[PDB]
DNA sequence: CACGTATGCTATAATGTGTGCAGTCTGACGCGG
DNA sequence: CCGCGTCAGACTCGTAGGATTATAGCATACGTG
RNA sequence: GAGU
């Protein structure tokens, strides 16, 4: 984005800024949830092989 | 690569396990292959000792 | 290419003829009179009318093609038991057969049980019945509203609609998600846990025990008479004859040796007494 | 079988043959009856898809569904995929002496105990309390026994905490990234109902006590109890296996 | 501020005035089903749509035909409390009007021939309750609301297909309500292709042939033209300026006497305008450039007749001279260009291999039924019945509208069958979009998601039951009789009933309701799914959908979504959102004209959103002005930056309506990380209600309006005065001016006691009123599970500590004071439920008797004659609750036993034992029994005493009911009469039962006597009835499952305290286990002496970055020292004076606090009542983005006298010594969560084993083991431990001969291994076997 | 003989299926035209 | 090559049970107490 | 729905 958020966490942030932050924060909350599959598959083959 | 290194073992227990399996039976019931169990997971599979 | 089993077979009837009234007369005598010919002509040109019917009754009872055959079964029966003399038409008497057929076999086969016919239609009616009085009963019936109808017992009802219970698949998952099913909770109930089989290891023991503490002669009749540590439970003329003669004795020991059970209980039974669970 | 309830429950395998007895029995009478080939052929076409059915439902064309909508489960599904038998009742498998609980910290432990919650440990120890009691003279025999136990009588504490004395336990965590996510330990026995981890060893199991789990296992021979105590101790694996560290680090 | 406001006021630190009140949380839900119950005259809606939607139906034969006239749904036979109690589902019959009409076939269309008329029943619909659940099968169940892609038309294109080439290729899709999908799309050759539900693909104009297109007509449609006039010998062409553009010049190119370019020269934007200007129409052209221009038209030579050329074809030198000595001196060809205006319809003719219509139609029928012969009849029937048929095809007005707006028409409303203009149109959009103007849409934009709710859904389902039976009825009307063939006869109620249980029962949407807190009931009503049928699967779902769209602002929330799979796909609604007519989510903003912010306040869709700019809430309004500051922070297009005052054209309307409901409860969410706290917000759902309902010191204001919303509260219907409080009741008289004329005016609210949650949670509503207090309408009366005073109270606030503390609160765990226990307020209730099945086997009954083999006097103690357990009864686990007894059929008794038996005698019984017993290791006390017997079964004598006491409370209940009825019936008739002839206490003299034969003058107030002389008389009488039907209900015997005879059910109440291992947290997403309960002379202790509740470890802080923590526990502290000096106050009782000025100060404290609350106006008892309130702790509400500031909150805690860092000397318990330095103190509000250890402790040896694979079953509650899985078999192989390996798959699991020999070794101290084979690979043998293949065991 | 289970026959003419959903997932690796 | 097909896609824990439809009516025949 |  364009704008970065000025603020801090303590200062506390607004609407926009939390809604900005929205993104990023959930990206990485799906990644961990839906990604684990891909690392661990590859887990599984290289145990089978091994 | 791993996942075909792994179907190319002798044993075709191990790698019915691993994936395939309706492939890897055919190709086995047809070689008329036999097992002697040599690996962990042929043991495994059977209950014995690793 | 269509590979479609239904498509091929609707495509190789649609290419046999229609009959006329006369065509279908004159072949039939023959048919009758046995020309293989003649009842293969009727048979293949009739097809089309066995599909229109199987069509209908399809719905729920099977796979339309499965109608199809039993269906082609009831007009099989109807070149059969054509009459040509009978200035009645030929799909008219086929129809007939061809329906009888088709319900029949959606009431043998529809079932994972069995249900006989006579059972089949009897629920029936009382299906039929508890419809009419839902349509004026705005809610559905009981067992006992669909008794008083029919002026009948109760418990006929209620056996009937127990029958009616149809049947749970043990793969089906539960909880929508898909990952244990019926097999994954039921148990196998018969199979008992080492807990009660070693228990039963232990029972049988304990009363190998107390058997050596009677008497030898005892303790060989009892085993020999229950069948315990001999093979077979010997009757009384068996246990007399292999030893003493006397049959009447053999009841005499017996009896003696489980008085003499009752005392070591009496004595020691602060153990026994627990076996009461 | 049947359920309870009068309710009979059944494998998809016998719908299945079913359809595949129907189709060839009938063709056993269109046979006999001498009929058109049109209708021996559609026949015979009914009979191959009821068998390929049978075998691999969803392989040729449309698989053969329950009133559900789903796919009825052939026997190739039996053996195929993560549902099949290899993957699921095979390699892995549903294991006895075998409990579960919250865990929290136990920072008083030492590093190679854990708090083992006397409810559990008394039924994972099942067998060896009652063999103990026969020993004891206390109980008679395997009924009284059990029956002592679910009373829970004082004697039956001091049974139980003599035999937990050197026999090592297994706590695991999931995921089972790597072999330290299972370890074993000294079990100390405590009242009260979650399990008590060593801090130290929360790294490898990547545990953190926002609500974690743990499962309990119980070595049962000789041979697994020594391996157990050799092997598997947490005070004996300290070094993570891939890279030559210490993974036993204050945190 | 309300009466109830006076008992209790929150301190507001919020400065944005609130122009709009949050709305009735539970809007969506009882709207939709009020509209699919709704019955509409005109307007189709919900069951009304669907009756004509079907019908009128006709016969096959066209003669005989079904019409529809109207609907009702009768009064549901059990009400809500009954359906709960019995299990069954409320629901009103559904009675259908319908008309059997038939017409005559040897008159043209006689219907005057047979008509009948009637009502049919055709299912129980399940009926919405008050609060917007169902009561399906005696369990709440609530219905979310689902999100799908509208119907209408989306141009989509994957950015490089290919990747090899990675050309973008684009596509329509029309997607419509109901019917098949219509798709179009380029090709890497640019040609335009058709298809079908993705069926294989077509040359797209074959499409317009099926519509009856010629070719000629195709090209009209799609292209422009380029007209080429042949004069004397020369070749000319009309031209168009701003054609020639971006081109290079081919040749010479001149005018009338004028060189413009040159051959080989590039045509700029000087050159056609100095072409415009100068007025050039005709230009000279070489013939050889005509090589290669397609021609339109056909032409013919008039001649000869015969085609000279045909249309969409290339035209040459010979051609064109050909043409000219025909005649013809003027040629269509087509405008095309590589660049702007793509040929591509050209070029997909060319690749048609159809010809003339018909082929057409052909083609197609033969694309969807492929192989099959085609017949004209059947392939203008498929064509016609696809797309343009009403019965199979309609975009909804959804589908049309969006469809419209989308192609920029003027019209919204329309045919929602496809007419030839909208194909056309898609597919000019499509070739617009191609040539570089117009975009392609996206997905997730909520102008492209729509939201459809229970009513819609209901309806969908309804319409399904309706077809089923249509097709019934037409193959019934076919063969039926016309005259002995009723309606009602025909019609089969159980595919409609079976469609519509199957919907709210089966349907994935429909879940039962989450209620273990008032914030779960609400928030879980307010959910969207993405999911269900015609959704998204887990599985099929991307990460584009899932994360956070710029639409979402307003309308869903970014912070509420649950981390697992289903991250994406569930989400809690925005707070002021709303569901618009047509199914768009739609926010409000407040206008603002000329730089002035109106107060009018508009709902803008997600679409109308994106044309304005919209300031934020948290521009500063110069009092009704306009901004004060030049720049303002605004947005528009999605994205957001500096803009001018007068630009501005909206601005939010509060500051909360980016979040959710669950978020905005979150105090100094500001502060907080947004994965925090979506944590924080989820893990409020899970909050158990406590014993004590203890308010939150530091709230929001959205706590009052929570609880009140959710219904569980009960609220006032109209004010006055309260006649009679109770535990059970609360009876309150209404004021005069709102009291109606007609009855007494008395209100009677019976308060819903001890009742079982779907969580085995505890709902017990408590009055909070007085006796004789006046009461204004729309107070609460009485508080729900876990609300105080009308605020929500999801858990307790208490004193914490942030500090390290021996490890104890090692990561995230917690160290909790004994005193908290001891005080028993996180302590909880549970109320489960045991049931008693007695079964008719094939051996004979099951009885439930007390008398079973082999049971203890200790045992039969607790149990009655009967067999049951007795009301009140403590049980532990063990304990026998209901007798029952189950006959054993024949059994080999083992020589033993036949040993044994001899010797004891005790032969024995018939008789088994299924006695239900209380479940091992749960204990509690037995606080209500309910028995269901058959109709005919002879019952039980304990059912017969729980009948006597249902029969006489009824008598009691009713009996009230009439009594205070007359009593506040003839306190009105008194007043009545004593306007006129008043003799107050001279009329009460004589009995009250002679007072109705007294009248008045004839005036209005003699009327108004009849009136209530009316209504006494038909209160009299319908009490009797009223009566008559309880008692049938409670006589009613029970119609139970076919089989069962019998059944018991029994509720345990059960009084949890907390323990390690359960789990506590904030609302910040602040998790943790408890590890240890400490003495609380342990505990660290102020220099006061006051002790510390919860010592939580501060190094869970500035990772996680949720600092709402902090704050929360620096103004909870100030909350509770303001407490603690009016608590100090109180006991010194110093006077109303001191104590008033002392509270005025502290409520206008802040900077610019909006809410002013003036003591003046208070009396001094009203000033007591809430002082008396207020010394528990000054509760504060900080509400989301406009809270307290860090400056307000440190002047707060000067008014307590407390320090400005917030941090205290503390003094540890164990020593006596103070820690180094200042820790931070003060109080969080936290939370026991649905998490018990209780729940989740397992442990198991031996116990039954699965059927087939012979291993152990899973889970606690079927006495499971756990899984050892692969990746939990690895690790054994990594450490080489063998035998533990083998042991775990043999032994302990299906080796049968193995386990058994193992269990008799480990009990005689030996701990040997015997193993064997698992039974589960012998199995899978046999499976292998029966596929046909021989797998065989070479042995030695 | 009776009870439970089964097979049987019926005569206006009727003579080619559809139906209820599926929602489009993805990056990879082979296999006929 | 293109295009259609087939194949894979983390580990433990949980919750709750469960759905639908409908097959005429009667006469004769066969096997067991 | 719980911890990754
Ligand atoms: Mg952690
Ligand atoms: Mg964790």
């Amino acid at each position: 984005i364009e704008t970065p958020i000025t603020a801090n966490f303590r200062e506390g942030l607004n609407v926009l800024q939390y809604f900005i932050s929205t993104h990023g924060a959930r990206k990485g909350l799906a990644d961990t949830a839906l990604k684990t599959a891909n690392s661990g598959y590859l887990t599984r083959r290289l145990v089978d092989v091994a | 690569g791993i996942t075909k290194a792994s179907l190319a073992t002798e044993s075709f227990i191990s790698a019915a396990s691993f994936q395939e399996t309706t492939r890897v039976l055919t190709e086995a019931a047809v070689a008329g292959k036999r097992d002697e169990l040599r690996g962990l997971k042929e043991n495994v599979i059977v209950g014995r000792l690793i | 290419r269509v590979l479609d089993a239904t498509q091929l077979y609707l495509g190789e009837i649609g290419y046999s003829p229609l009959l006329t009234a006369e065509e279908e007369v004159y072949f039939a005598r023959r048919a009758l009179r046995g020309d293989v010919a003649s009842r293969r002509r009727m048979i293949e040109s009739n097809l089309r009318l066995v599909v229109k019917i199987a069509r209908r009754y399809g719905n729920r009872g099977l796979a339309l093609l499965d109608l199809i055959e039993e269906g082609n079964l009831g007009l099989i029966r109807a070149v059969e038991k054509f009459d040509p003399e009978r200035g009645f038409r030929f799909s008219t008497y086929a129809t007939w057969w061809i329906r009888q057929t088709i319900e029949r076999a959606i009431m043998n086969q529809t079932r994972t049980i069995r249900l006989p016919i006579h059972i089949v239609k009897e629920l029936n009616v009382y299906l039929r019945t508890a419809r009419e009085l839902s349509h004026k009963l705005d809610h559905e019936p009981s067992a006992e509203e669909i008794a008083e109808q029919l002026d009948k017992p109760v418990d006929d009802v209620s056996r009937m609609l127990r029958l009616n219970e149809r049947i749970t698949s043990v793969d089906t998952p539960l909880g929508g998600d898909s990952e244990k099913a019926l097999l994954d909770i039921l148990a196998d109930e018969k199979e008992n846990g080492p807990e009660d089989t070693t228990q039963d290891d232990d029972m049988k023991q304990s009363i190998v025990k107390w058997l050596f503490e009677l008497n030898a002669k005892q303790r060989e009749v009892l085993a020999r008479r229950f069948g315990l540590l001999g093979y077979e439970a010997a009757t009384l003329e068996d246990v007399g004859r292999e030893i003493g003669l006397t049959r009447e004795r053999v009841r005499q020991i017996q009896v003696e040796g489980l008085r003499r059970l009752r005392e070591i209980l009496q004595t020691q039974g602060l153990n026994i007494e627990a076996l009461f669970l | 079988v049947p359920l309870d309830g009068g309710r009979f429950a059944t494998s998809d395998l016998n719908d299945l043959y079913r359809r595949v007895i129907n189709r060839n029995n009938r063709l056993k009478r269109l046979l006999d009856l001498a009929a058109p080939d049109i209708i021996v052929r559609n026949e015979k076409r009914m009979l191959q898809e009821a068998v390929d059915a049978l075998l691999d439902n969803g392989r040729r064309g449309r698989a053969i569904t329950g009133s559900n909508k789903r796919p009825l489960k052939s026997l190739a599904d039996m053996i195929k995929g993560k549902q099949g038998r290899f993957r699921q009742n095979l390699l892995g498998k549903r294991v006895d002496y075998s409990g579960r609980s919250v865990i929290t910290v136990g920072p008083y432990l030492r590093l190679h105990q854990c708090g083992l919650p006397k409810k559990m440990a008394l039924e994972l120890f099942k067998p060896f309390i009652y063999g103990k009691l026969e020993l004891r003279g206390l109980a008679t025999t395997i009924k009284a026994a059990k029956k002592m136990v679910e009373r829970e009588e004082a004697v039956v504490w001091d049974i139980l905490d003599e035999v937990i004395r050197e026999h090592p336990v297994l706590l695991n965590r999931a995921p089972t990234l790597h072999r330290l996510g299972i370890q074993a330990f000294e079990p100390v026995l405590i009242e009260g109902k979650a399990i008590q981890l060593h801090p130290l060893v929360c790294a490898a199991y990547n545990a953190d006590f926002d609500g974690d789990q743990m499962a309990v296992h119980v070595p049962l021979t000789l041979e697994a109890q020594l391996e157990a105590r050799a092997l598997m101790m947490s005070t004996n694996n300290i070094l993570s296996p891939a890279n030559g560290e210490p993974i036993i680090v204050p945190s | 501020y309300s009466y109830t406001e006076k008992k209790r006021i929150r301190k507001d630190f919020g400065k944005r005035p609130q122009v709009l009140d949050v709305p009735y949380l539970l809007s969506i839900q009882l709207d939709s089903f009020q509209k699919f119950i709704e019955q509409d005259p005109e307007g189709q809606y919900g069951l009304e749509a669907a009756f004509r939607s079907v019908f009128p139906i006709q016969s096959y034969s066209g003669n005989s035909e079904l019409q529809y006239v109207s609907y009702r749904l009768g009064e549901p036979v059990f009400d809500v409390q009954e359906c709960q109690i019995r299990g069954v589902t409320y629901s009103a019959p559904l009675r259908v009007k319908l008309r059997l009409v038939i017409y005559e076939r040897e008159a043209p269309e006689g219907t005057v021939k047979d008509i009948k008329e009637q009502e049919v029943y055709m299912g129980e619909i399940p009926l919405m309750t008050d609060n917007g659940t169902f009561v399906i099968n005696g369990t709440e169940r609530v219905i979310v609301s689902q999100l799908h892609r509208s119907p209408g038309v989306f141009f989509d294109s994957d950015k490089g297909k290919t990747h090899s080439s990675g050309k973008v290729l684009y596509n329509a899709r029309i997607i419509p309500y109901r019917g098949s999908w219509l798709d179009f799309e380029f090709d890497p050759k640019d040609n335009l292709f058709v298809r079908i539900d993705r069926r294989r693909k077509l040359p797209a104009t074959i499409i317009l042939r099926a519509l009856n297109y010629t070719t000629e007509q195709i090209l009209d449609l799609f292209f422009e033209k380029v007209i080429f006039e042949i004069r004397d010998n020369k070749l000319q062409m009309e031209l168009v300026p701003e054609r020639l553009r971006g081109e290079t010049a081919s040749f010479d190119i001149e005018a009338n006497g004028k060189v413009y370019v040159e051959k080989g020269r590039r045509i700029t934007a000087r050159h056609i305008r100095q072409l415009e200007k100068d007025d050039v129409k005709l230009i000279e052209v070489p013939v050889e450039y005509i090589a290669g221009k397609v021609v339109a038209k056909d032409y013919i030579d008039e001649s000869t007749g015969e085609l000279i050329c045909a249309a969409n074809m290339e035209l040459s030198l010979d051609l064109l001279a050909k043409l000219s000595q025909s005649g013809h001196k003027r040629i269509e060809t087509l405008f095309t260009n590589d660049l702007d205006h793509g040929p591509y319809i050209s070029e997909t003719l060319r690749v048609d291999p159809t010809n003339d219509r018909l082929s057409a139609l052909v083609e197609i029928y033969r694309m969807m039924r492929p192989g099959e012969p085609p017949t004209r009849e059947a392939a203008e029937s498929l064509f016609e019945n696809l797309f343009f048929s009403e019965d199979r095809y309609d975009l909804s007005a959804v589908g049309r509208m969006k469809f419209n707006r989308s192609l920029l028409r003027e019209e919204i409303e329309g045919s929602g069958i496809l007419s030839k203009d909208d194909i056309i149109d898609v597919m000019k959009k499509l070739i617009d979009i191609r040539n570089g103007k117009g975009e392609v849409d996206d997905i997730d934009h909520l102008g492209n998601r729509r939201i459809r709710s229970v009513g819609e859904m209901a309806e969908n389902q309804f319409r399904v039951g309706l077809v089923r039976v249509e097709r019934a009825v037409k193959e019934r009307l076919s063969l039926g009789d016309l005259d002995t063939l009723m309606p009602q006869d025909m019609i089969n109620a159980k595919p409609i009933s079976a469609a519509v249980k199957e919907f709210f029962g089966s349907s994935q949407l429909s879940q039962f309701m989450d209620q273990n807190n008032p914030l779960s009931e609400i928030t879980h009503k307010r959910r969207i799914s993405a999911l269900g049928p015609g959704g998204l699967t887990r599985e099929r779902a991307g990460f584009e959908v899932r994360d956070v769209h710029p639409t979402h602002y307003g309308r869903v929330c970014p912070i509420e979504t649950p981390e697992g799979p289903n991250i994406g796909l569930i989400n809690s609604l925005s707070v002021y959102a709303q569901t618009n007519e047509y199914g768009f989510l739609e926010t409000p903003y407040r206008k603002v004209t000329d730089g002035v912010v109106t107060d009018e306040i508009h709902y803008l869709s997600a679409i109308e959103e994106g044309n304005y700019v919209i300031a934020q809430a948290n521009s500063n309004l110069d009092e009704e002005g306009h901004f004060v500051e030049d720049l303002v922070t605004c947005r528009s297009k999605g994205e957001s930056s500096l803009f001018s005052r007068d630009q501005v054209d909206y601005m939010d309307v509060s500051t909360q309506q980016v979040v959710s409901v669950g978020a905005s409860l979150i105090p100094f969410l500001e502060h907080d990380d947004a994965n925090r706290a979506l944590m924080g917000a989820n893990m409020q759902r899970q909050a158990v209600p406590t014993l004590r309902a203890d308010k939150p010191l530091v709230g929001t204001g959205m706590e009052r309006a929570v609880a009140v919303d959710s219904g569980v509260t009960a609220v006032a219907k109209r004010g006055g005065v309260v006649q009679y409080v109770d535990a059970s009741r609360i009876v309150i008289k209404v004021n005069e001016d709102e009291m109606y004329p007609g009855e007494a005016g008395i209100d009677i609210y019976n308060l819903t006691k001890y009742t079982r949650s779907n969580q085995n949670t505890c709902i017990n509503q408590m009055p909070c009123v007085s006796l004789g207090e006046p009461v204004e309408r729309g107070d609460v009366l009485a508080d729900g599970p876990s609300t105080d005073l009308g605020e929500l109270a999801l858990g307790q606030n208490m004193r914490v500590a942030f500090m390290p503390w021996n490890g104890y609160n090692f990561e995230d765990s917690i160290l909790v004071s004994e005193r908290v226990v001891q005080e028993d307020r996180f302590t909880t209730i549970h109320i489960q439920e045991l049931a008693c099945v007695s079964r008719d086997t094939k051996l004979g009954p099951e009885e439930i008797t007390a008398d079973i083999p082999n049971v203890g006097e200790a045992a039969l103690s607790k149990l009655d004659e009967s067999g049951i357990v007795y009301i009140g009864a403590e049980v532990t686990g063990g304990d026998i609750l209901v007798g029952k007894v189950t006959p054993k059929g024949e059994t080999q008794l083992t020589p033993e036993e036949k040993l044994l038996r001899a010797i004891f005698g005790e032969k024995a019984s018939d008789v088994k034992d299924s006695s239900l017993r209380v479940p091992n290791g749960v204990s509690g006390t037995v606080i209500d029994v309910q028995v269901f017997t058959r109709d005919g079964v002879e019952k039980d004598k304990r059912a017969l005493e729980i009948e006597e006491m249902q029969l006489k409370q009824a008598k009691k209940d009713l009996s009230e009911e009439l009594q205070i009825l007359e009593a506040g019936l003839f306190s009105r008739i008194r007043a009545v009469l004593v306007a006129g002839g008043v003799e107050a206490e001279k009329l009460d003299k004589l009995p009250r039962d002679r007072w109705l034969e007294l009248g008045l003058t004839d005036e209005e107030k003699q009327n108004q006597l009849e009136q209530l002389a009316e209504q006494y008389d038909e209160l009299k009488h319908e009490f009797e009835k009223k009566l008559e039907a309880k008692r049938r209900k409670i006589t009613q015997g029970d119609d139970l499952a076919p089989g069962v005879l019998k059944i018991v059910k029994v509720y345990l109440a059960v009084k949890r305290r907390i323990q390690p291992g359960d789990k506590m947290a904030g609302r910040h997403g602040n998790k943790g286990v408890i590890s240890k309960i400490n003495p609380i002379e342990d505990m660290p202790y102020d220099e006061n002496g006051t002790p510390v509740d919860i010592v939580l470890n501060p190094l869970g802080v500035p990772s996680r970055m949720n600092i709402g923590q902090i704050l929360e526990t620096h103004l909870g502290m100030a909350a509770k020292g303001i407490g603690d000096k009016i608590n100090a106050m109180l006991k010194q009782q110093q006077e109303v004076a001191k104590l008033r000025e002392f509270i005025q100060r502290a409520y206008d404290l802040g900077a610019d606090v909006r809410q002013k609350v003036d003591l003046s106006t208070f009396s001094d008892e009203e000033v007591m009542r809430l002082a008396e309130n207020l010394r528990k702790g000054m509760p504060i509400a900080t509400p989301v983005f406009d809270g307290a500031k860090e400056a307000e909150i440190k002047e707060l805690l000067k008014l307590g006298d407390l320090p400005t860092s917030g941090q205290i000397r503390l003094y540890d318990g164990r020593t006596g010594e103070q820690f180094e330095r200042p820790v931070t103190v003060g109080y969080m509000y936290m939370l026991k969560l649905n998490h018990l250890v209780d729940d989740k402790m397992h442990a198991r040896s031996t116990g039954s084993y699965s059927l087939v694979t012979q291993q152990p079953l899973g889970g606690k509650a079927q006495f499971g083991g756990q899984r050892f899985g692969e990746m939990e078999v690895w690790a054994l192989e990594a450490y080489g431990a063998a035998y533990t390996l083998q042991e775990m798959l043999t032994v302990k699991s299906d080796d049968v001969n193995g386990r058994t020999k193992m269990y008799k070794n480990i009990v005689d101290g030996n701990h040997q291994m015997e193993p064997g084979m698992p039974e589960s690979f012998n199995v899978l043998l046999k499976e292998i076997r029966s596929l046909g293949i021989n797998i065989e065991l070479e042995d030695e």
